[PDB]
């Protein structure tokens, strides 16, 4: 299946079905974090998705054609993530980003909290389009989790 | 080895649920893609 949309990236290989991570078919191009595959080849029913373009810095990874999301948050705008939590029905969580400030300029970050697996969940704008995916930043003093919106580049 | 099951339509919701904060927070990247905290 290459329809548009969010899917869930799977393995077998641990106890039962285990949900490893997220990512967006978009233009018939893969596309997830790096840290969710490390680059390994995925299955798609009885296809195969060969990975074109990754880079671990960025933590992104795409597969069947290069990185297709231009989109970029207004720095203003509320933006949603479609959460897609292992084995938890896919879920819009509305919210206003905070900002990572790091030497090399400054990108939108999401402080929302869902549990390992959700990695390369896509956070839009009021448009639908991806600004980035969810699922690489940091833990804060709070204990709590916030995530840079990790966009690539077209 | 890794599959992929597809899990919806990418959209807006209009009444969703709207939650978070908005910190402001000076980091760093390092090569290993990994984020950390400054102060």
């Amino acid at each position: 299946e290459t329809t548009d949309g969010v899917y869930r990236v799977m393995t077998r290989r641990l106890l039962g079905s285990t949900q490893v991570g997220v990512g967006v078919m978009q233009e018939g191009v893969f596309h997830t974090m790096w840290h969710v595959t490390k680059g390994a080849a995925l299955r798609s029913g009885e296809g195969r998705l060969d990975p074109y373009w990754g880079d671990v810095k960025q933590d992104l990874v795409s597969y069947c054609g290069p990185w297709k999301l231009d989109a970029a948050w207004d720095g203003l705008s509320e933006v949603q993530l479609l959460a897609v939590p292992p084995g938890e029905r896919a879920k819009n969580i509305q919210t206003l980003p905070g900002i990572f400030k790091t030497k090399d300029g400054d990108i939108g970050a999401v402080a929302l909290d869902y549990p390992a697996g959700t990695s390369g969940s896509p956070i839009l704008d009021k448009c639908g389009r991806v600004i980035g995916l969810y699922g690489n930043g940091v833990v804060i003093k709070n204990g709590s989790y916030v995530s840079a919106i990790t966009q690539g580049k077209r | 080895d890794m599959y992929i099951e597809r899990a919806g339509d990418i959209t807006w919701e209009k009444d969703a649920e709207v939650t978070g904060n908005s910190p402001r927070l000076d980091v760093a990247l390092d090569e290993s893609g990994d984020f950390s905290l400054v102060e």
